[PDB]
């Protein structure tokens, strides 16, 4: 349950 | 809003532009 | 906003642009 | 905002980008 | 913003960029 | 800001920038 | 249960 | 359940 | 459970 | 539960 | 909200809650 | 709001919970 | 709010919380 | 607010909570 | 603020908790 | 002609 | 005329 | 045209 | 034409 | 026309 | 509002009153 | 408002009156 | 407002009377 | 405001009262 | 404010009353 | 192509 | 392409 | 392409 | 492309 | 180009 932002 | 319950149970991501509430 | 239970159970990311309230 | 109950259970990230409360 | 409750349980950012509050 | 309770429990950054409260 | 973004 | 942000 | 954030 | 912060 | 006239001749309550206008 | 004309004539409460105008 | 005229010609409760004007 | 003609004739209490105006 | 005539023509509590104006 | 209110 | 408030 | 307010 | 505020 | 204020 | 393109060709004139965005 | 492109090849005239984005 | 392109190519008058932004 | 491009072109009259940015 | 590009190639007058930033 | 406004 | 203004 | 404000 | 003013 | 301002 993680979180990856890339822009 | 109000009583708002948000438990994705994972990941969450919430993107909120320019909100007027 | 009022009584917000943010329990997501995981990552959490909360991006929040200009809000007004 | 009033009664926030920020509990991911994780990482998390807040970015708040000129809020007006 | 009153009575917030910030225990994400993990690590924690917070990014506030010029509130007016 | 009022009774704000920060308790990440880990790794904490506060980064706030010009704030007018 | 990952969030994964890109732009 | 981690966070990663890449801009 | 941690965070990353780069620019 | 590490913070790690890079510009 | 124009041009209202708000005469009850009596007890009068307003209770508005979290208007956009 | 504009040329608002609040006379009840009598008692009056004015109860506004986070108004956006 | 502009030309507001409040004249209960009685008791006067105002309670405004948080407004965003 | 502009041009606010508060004369209740009376008993007059506001409260007002954080205003961003 | 601007322009207020605030005359109840009684008594007179004004209670404000961090304005911003 | 009175208001009364109770929650 | 009265205005009466009970929570 | 009295106001009592009690929470 | 009183006020009466009672918490 | 008076104000009582009790907390 | 977003990508508006205002190009009149001429005399411009503009006038909003209080929106709310 | 976002990517507003305001060019009226003249004379340009913006009155705003409170507005809240 | 972000990204906004005011070029009226002659003259300019902007009157903005208490934004919230 | 962010990014904001005033080139008129001619002259320039900017009168703003009580923003709150 | 950020990023402002004030070019108007002319004459230039600001007038800001009481902004809070 | 002029604007003329009068109140 | 001029503007004019009276109130 | 001028502007005249008069009040 | 000149500006008046007059109040 | 010039501005001009009377009250
Ligand atoms: C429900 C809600 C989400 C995000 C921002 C606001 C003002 C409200
Ligand atoms: C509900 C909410 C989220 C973020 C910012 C505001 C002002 C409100
Ligand atoms: C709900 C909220 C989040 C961040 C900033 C404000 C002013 C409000
Ligand atoms: C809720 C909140 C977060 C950060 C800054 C302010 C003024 C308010
Ligand atoms: C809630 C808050 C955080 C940081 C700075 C201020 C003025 C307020
Ligand atoms: C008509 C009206 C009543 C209360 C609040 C608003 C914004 C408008
Ligand atoms: C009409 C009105 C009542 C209370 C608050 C606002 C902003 C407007
Ligand atoms: C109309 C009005 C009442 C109270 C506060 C504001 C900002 C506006
Ligand atoms: C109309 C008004 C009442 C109280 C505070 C403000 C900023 C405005
Ligand atoms: C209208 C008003 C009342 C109290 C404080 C401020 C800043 C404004
Ligand atoms: C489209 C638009 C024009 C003027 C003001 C707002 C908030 C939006
Ligand atoms: C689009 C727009 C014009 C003027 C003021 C605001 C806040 C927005
Ligand atoms: C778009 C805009 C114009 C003037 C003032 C603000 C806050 C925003
Ligand atoms: C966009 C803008 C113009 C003038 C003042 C502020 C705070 C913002
Ligand atoms: C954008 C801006 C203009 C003038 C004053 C402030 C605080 C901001």
């Amino acid at each position: 349950g993680s979180v990856q932002i890339v822009y | 809003c109000d009583n708002i319950k948000h438990v994705p149970g994972g990941g969450s991501v919430q993107i909120v532009y320019k909100p007027v509430c």
